RNA sequence: AGCACAGUCUUAACGAUGGAUGUCUUGGUUCCUACAGCGAUGAAGGCCGCAGCAAAAUGCGAUACGCAAUGAAAAUUGCAGUGACUGAAUCAUCAGAAUGCUGAAUGUAAACUACACCAAUUCCCUGGGAAUAGUGGUACUCCUACAGAAAA
RNA sequence: UUGUGUUGAAGCGAAAUACGUGAGUUUUCGUGGAACAUCUCCCUAGUGCAGAUCUUGGUGGAAGUAGCAACUAUUCAAAUGAGAACUUUGAAGACUGAAGUGGAGAAGGGUUUCUUGUCAACUGUGAUUGAACAAGAGUUAGCCGCUCCUAAGGGAUAGCU
RNA sequence: AUUUCACUCAUAUUAAAUAAAAUAACUCCAAGUGGGCCAUUUUUGGUAAGCAGAACUGGCGAUGAGGGAUGCUCCUAACGC
RNA sequence: ACGGACCAAGGAGUCUAGCAAAUGUGCAAGUGUAUAUGAUUCUUUAAACAUUUUAUACGCAUAAUUAAUGUAAUAUGUCCAUUGUAGAUUUGUGGUGCCCCACUUUGCAUACAAUACCGGUAAGCAA
RNA sequence: UGAUGUUAGGAGGGCAAAUCCGCCGAAUUUAAGCAUAUAAUUAAGCGGAAGAAAAGAAAAUAACUAUGAUUCCUUUAGUAACGGCGAGUGAACAAGGACCAGCUCAAACGGUUAAUCCUUCGUUUGGUGCAAACCUUUCGACGGAAUUGUCGUUGAAUUAUUCCAUGAAUGCCUUUAAUUUGAGCAAAGUGAGCAGGAAUGCUUCCCCAUAGAGGGUGAAAGGCCCAUAGUUCUUUUUAAUUUAUUCAUUGGAAUUUUUCAUGUCGAGUCGUGUUCUUUGAGAUUGGAGCACUAAUACGUGUGAUACAUUUCACAUAAAGCUAAAUAUAUGUAGGAGACCGAUAGCAAACAAGUACCGUGAGGGAAAGAUGAAAUAGUACUCAGGAAUGAGCAAUUAAAUAGUACCUGAAAUCGUUAAGAUGGAACGGAUUAAGAGAGAAAACAAGUAAAGAGGGGAA
């Protein structure tokens, strides 16, 4: 790392890690940044992405939009929003897969499970 | 560095120095020290004559430290006082140096050089040889023997 | 190191003469494409490297202690021409003094801001630009062996204790630290360049009085170490030549063919 | 509508065949540091099986691509299906339970799913009921204790 | 140390009113799609190929050439099919000649067996055929055998080395 | 024999001639080589030989250019553009 | 006379020990901080820095010679530094052009010899 | 006393080896041949253990003013010695360091009483667990072992000072510093403009740094995401610091003052002769087989040349245990490099000890890359039995990136054009005729007029 030399900046090793992460790791590489508004109210800076959570398209061919989170593909590493859409060779209708960094988040879907982590992170 | 070695020079050259007719063959004369006495006679000879056949008695379990006794001659015997203090025995004619050598190191003291005239001194040690004892009682002063 | 006995892993050996086929040892059996292939020898695919590699090549060297302080003297030295460090790189055309002495307030400062603001407002406004623009992505394999990238040396702070200084200034890209006791040539003189710009502390610079033995004290000044002399007096050839005792002896200009 | 002999060789332009060159790398190699055995309470190795649709490699054992428990915690998805709307879908940890036939292999054997002797055996309710040809033991050498017989 | 690059790097193809005695260096056009130098001075090495009946891989002339010859022998008409000398049906002419390309077993093989479908490669000419390829099926014992007995022999126990 | 001291033997033309005579003298560390052949002249064995064995020089090997039609050794002559 | 049908990639004086010569560098009758230990050394750092709060670790050198017991380099009249021939540099006069000559002064390095002394061996004398 | 016992309770057997312990045992090679020698007390073979193993508390050095169990590092030293005295081989003591540690049995002594040990069945305490389970802790009984020898002492007494262990109830457990495991938190732009399919690029306006390590994200990111510097909590154990008060036995020990007693000390062993190995070991260094076979501390052994008569020094053989400093081509985990880059690097970057070969012991490969995204992998029409081709039609920034998919060299072959061509072709020198390409020297500063721009001063 920078001072402790137990855990390794190996391109090699950590490339890998990220690669074969295990499916309770991806959740957490999976975050997004919250609004300005959202960053008064809660004291957090960045929060793993939900289903049902509202974001703004910040960056790539279709940054400026707006909608709603419709699913999350932890496989791939990629995010689907409900109106983005495209059309294959034989017409039938597909969503745009869209990175989670690339995007803020504007507003969330709240539950027993976030509320205990907010709050911690306040 | 491979970078200065003689070997590139022959790069493009067809027996790399080593010539057409007489090659670089693997041990054309023998290994080691093997032809000595044989075809290798007249290296040794006029080189290492004295290298065959032995002389003298042996000596079985030798032990060093019975012989060991290094050396000091008498030109190097007011050499071993500081200038400063070396100079002040020079005016005063009363007083002389006693100089104990085996705190220094040498064991026997040896009797090559030259003494200043009139200029008297005492040492201590364990062997002197004949010359050293004469050449310190010629300028006034005494050996002393410890051990 | 290679592996000890890499290409030599089979039973191969040579068909000898007559079959109408070279004399390199091969491997046997059959049902598979590898057999009768030519196994080992440096020209042979999947054979043996020529001299392989060992670990007990000699890597390193035992240097004289006389020389290595001979040369950290000489090197600091340098450090304090002009004209020297202007030759290495550094770009210092609005100093006033090139040995640059500092108050020693400098040894207490906490924070990154306050030490890049130091450094400006000493006139090294250009000298800390040219380390920013100068981080690149390196050319060659160096990359896939952890090299990622390559940026030029800047200046080299000198101190005798530390409170602060030495978390302050690192972040800072290109700017290192060092202690006046445990001074290093590979830092003084990087690459073998010399003129290194350095900057000192006050009481880092009067510890070096002390410890080359003009001022004696315990445990600090090294022991029986005495400065070199140079076999030059006063190396301005010139100013000699054209003295009125050298030019008396001087004899009429002649002329060529 | 018409005109260039054919073959062979040379040069250019555009293609065919082939996989060199440059760039890339979840691989190798060496060094440094730390810990260290497993087995009759059945090891290492071998064979046979297990998924809704299932060959290999990977994982498991008649509870068989996984059970229970603990930490996270909404989905897994090729179709069909199962999921809170947090012992549940999935990931991690792994202490309970379970772990086919073999193998030192140890009742006798072995290119046999061959053949013995001894005790019938297991389960449910709190003395009654029920089920099953199913279950366990039996190598050799040795030590401590014990048992009687036999010899002196 | 100090530089180039999505306003296009390395590499590759063809070149130049270009420089150098020379090994080479430099530049234009095309292709290409992501990295590349340092000549300011130093360090370092698994550092320069025409050959070794050299190693591994790819490709020629010979060349549409050598050749596709044992086992007596084929013909007419129809069906199928995009397409029939070598698939099927009928009519002829013939062979094996019970020491048989007729029946039944052992060693060895392991699904080649059956029904249906069916042609990318194979079936050294064709092929709609097939022991090829795909889906599903098929092996029933008190009386046939093994399993039991002993043989030439093998492995063991006591003891001994 | 040696040691001193006194005297005196050409030199600018150099104790006879000529000299791109100091391109000299010496020490150190090392490579390749140690199968040769040919020509004029002298010369041994052999009937002889493009045979075998020696001597003094010069060559070929290690070397091309002009000539001998042709030719490793003959004649002229040795090599930056 | 032998190897070579063609093309691409690969392909052969290197590493370690030990000795010497040459050359560069540091110090110099000395030189080299071994194994260790210390430190307000600790991403780099397996690097770099230090040396135990009239000063006996060890190697090579400073002394040779003899099988060996062993012995061991002018000699105290003067801190002086053995002798001669040629010879670099310096000192004082004159000749022709700071240079070269003729004398005068000093006498490096080195070459050729002489002499004295140390260890071994002969010879002579020997408590 | 032996056999017997499916009597009760237990042990051994097989795998793995890099480092460790014991046995057995070559030749290639070198000597320029070769037989002693060397290779080597090595390779192959057979047995046995641990996180280390083995060694180890003097029958040792030395010859000094003396040191003081074993192991390992620096040196002694390529030295003393061995050798067809050839090629070749080759230790020990002293010196400087790492670490640091000592003990038991046998043999003496104990008989108004074997004091000793084990099995099985009982009981009696306090702490830790949700549970499973565990730790601590005295006191019984029956039976057996043992005088063919278990246990205590370490010559035995006497005298004074001092030290150690054991029992009760009323209290006392705070604070702090270091080693360890697992978690939580963790600053600062996703602002203009250009060009792009897409910024992490360029220009420009802001900023954070105890964080400018690394990875990810449609192109190079300190301010887009994970993490990074730092800090809080948590588990492990170990050092200081904080209180012990009163009373009550019984047994041990060290030294000192005097009294009397000189006891014991490892046998078919040590040693000698002889035969073979091994060593630097030499009229024999250690080991082994056979024959002979001791002494009793004044004895026995060592002091590197074989004997006899003696002096001196050192030590106390023939029974046993024991940490640390040292090693680690194996297994498992972690970190790193002036290392290799798909004919390289391990044989294996991929369903690799795999496919395949051999009756068997064994032998053993080849084979990576579309694109940012297939959650964009080729829809529709025409021709054809089909493969396949074509398009007015279609994804993409790109299809001459179409899955045999990055780039795409040479050998070899196809198409078009232009030339040459009486039994090889290509070359060197020197010019000519055609054809392709070219202006950086291969002419023109400046002057006047008008039109569009870009700078520097006052
Ligand atoms: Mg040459
Ligand atoms: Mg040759
Ligand atoms: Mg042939
Ligand atoms: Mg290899
Ligand atoms: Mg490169
Ligand atoms: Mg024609
Ligand atoms: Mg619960
Ligand atoms: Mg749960
Ligand atoms: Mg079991
Ligand atoms: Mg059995
Ligand atoms: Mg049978
Ligand atoms: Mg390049
Ligand atoms: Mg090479
Ligand atoms: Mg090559
Ligand atoms: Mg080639
Ligand atoms: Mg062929
Ligand atoms: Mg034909
Ligand atoms: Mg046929
Ligand atoms: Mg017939
Ligand atoms: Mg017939
Ligand atoms: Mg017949
Ligand atoms: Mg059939
Ligand atoms: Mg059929
Ligand atoms: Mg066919
Ligand atoms: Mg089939
Ligand atoms: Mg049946
Ligand atoms: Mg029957
Ligand atoms: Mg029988
Ligand atoms: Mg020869
Ligand atoms: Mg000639
Ligand atoms: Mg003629
Ligand atoms: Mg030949
Ligand atoms: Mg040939
Ligand atoms: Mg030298
Ligand atoms: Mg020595
Ligand atoms: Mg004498
Ligand atoms: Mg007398
Ligand atoms: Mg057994
Ligand atoms: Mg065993
Ligand atoms: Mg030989
Ligand atoms: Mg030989
Ligand atoms: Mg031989
Ligand atoms: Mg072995
Ligand atoms: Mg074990
Ligand atoms: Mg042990
Ligand atoms: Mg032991
Ligand atoms: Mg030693
Ligand atoms: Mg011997
Ligand atoms: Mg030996
Ligand atoms: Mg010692
Ligand atoms: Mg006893
Ligand atoms: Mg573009
Ligand atoms: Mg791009
Ligand atoms: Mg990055
Ligand atoms: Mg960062
Ligand atoms: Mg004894
Ligand atoms: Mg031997
Ligand atoms: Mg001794
Ligand atoms: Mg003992
Ligand atoms: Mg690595
Ligand atoms: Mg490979
Ligand atoms: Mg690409
Ligand atoms: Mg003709």
């Amino acid at each position: 790392m920078k001072f402790n030399k137990q855990k390794s900046s190996s391109r090699r090793k950590m490339r890998k890690a990220h690669f074969t992460a295990p499916a309770g790791l991806r959740r957490k590489i999976m975050s997004s940044k919250l609004s300005k508004e959202l960053r008064l109210k809660y004291k957090t800076r960045s929060l793993p992405v939900r289903k049902d959570d509202e974001v703004l398209i910040c960056r790539g061919h279709n940054h400026g939009r707006e909608g709603k989170v419709v699913k999350i593909n932890r496989k791939r590493y990629k995010i689907y929003v409900e109106r983005v859409t495209r059309e294959k060779v034989n017409g039938e209708s597909t969503f745009i897969g869209i990175h989670p960094s690339n995007v803020v988040l504007t507003k969330l879907k709240v539950d027993k499970n976030r509320k205990k982590i907010l709050d911690r992170k306040a | 560095a491979t970078r200065f070695k003689k070997n590139r020079k022959k790069r493009g050259h067809v027996s790399a120095g080593h010539g057409r007719v007489g090659k670089h063959r693997k041990h054309p004369g023998g290994r080691g020290k093997a032809g000595g006495l044989h075809h290798m006679r007249i290296n040794f000879d006029k080189y290492h004559p004295g290298y065959f056949g032995k002389v003298g008695m042996r000596h079985l379990n030798l032990l060093k430290n019975r012989t060991y006794c290094p050396t000091i001659n008498v030109d190097k015997l007011w050499g071993l006082l500081p200038e400063e203090k070396k100079k002040e025995f020079s005016e005063n004619k009363d007083i002389a140096p006693v100089i104990d050598v085996t705190r220094k190191g040498y064991f026997k003291v040896l009797g090559n050089g030259k003494l200043k005239h009139n200029q008297p001194i005492v040492v201590k040690a364990r062997y002197f040889s004949s010359v050293a004892e004469k050449k310190i009682k010629a300028v006034g002063g005494q050996c002393i023997l410890v051990a | 190191a290679v592996k000890l006995g890499a290409g030599y892993e089979t039973s191969a050996e040579s068909w000898g003469t007559g079959r109408a086929v070279a004399r390199i040892p091969r491997v046997p059996g059959g049902g598979t494409h590898r057999a009768g292939q030519g196994a080992f020898g440096n020209m042979c695919r999947g054979g043996g490297m020529f001299n392989p590699t060992k670990i007990w090549r000699r890597w390193g060297r035992k240097v004289n202690l006389k020389e290595k302080r001979y040369a950290v003297c000489s090197s600091i030295a340098a450090s304090g021409v002009t004209s020297l460090v202007l030759a290495r790189g550094h770009r210092i055309s609005h100093l006033k003094e090139v040995p640059l002495v500092v108050s020693n307030d400098i040894e207490s400062l906490s924070k990154t801001k306050e030490a890049v603001n130091f450094l400006v407002s000493l006139g090294l406004k250009d000298e800390v630009n040219r380390l920013v623009k100068s981080k690149k992505i390196r050319a060659g394999k160096g990359k896939m062996r952890n090299r990622k990238y390559k940026i030029r040396n800047g200046p080299l702070i000198i101190y005798e204790n530390d409170n602060g200084v030495k978390k302050a200034f690192r972040n800072i890209p290109g700017v290192d630290l060092c202690k006046v006791t445990k001074l290093n040539l590979l830092k003084l003189a990087p690459g073998g360049s010399i003129g290194r710009l350095c900057i000192w502390s006050e009481s880092a610079f009067k510890k070096l009085d002390v410890i080359y033995g003009k001022i004696h004290e315990k445990k600090v000044t090294k022991k029986n170490y005495i400065l070199p002399k140079s076999i030059v007096h006063n190396p301005d050839i010139y100013r000699i030549i054209h003295s009125d005792k050298v030019q008396a002896s001087l004899l009429a200009k002649k002329k060529p063919c």
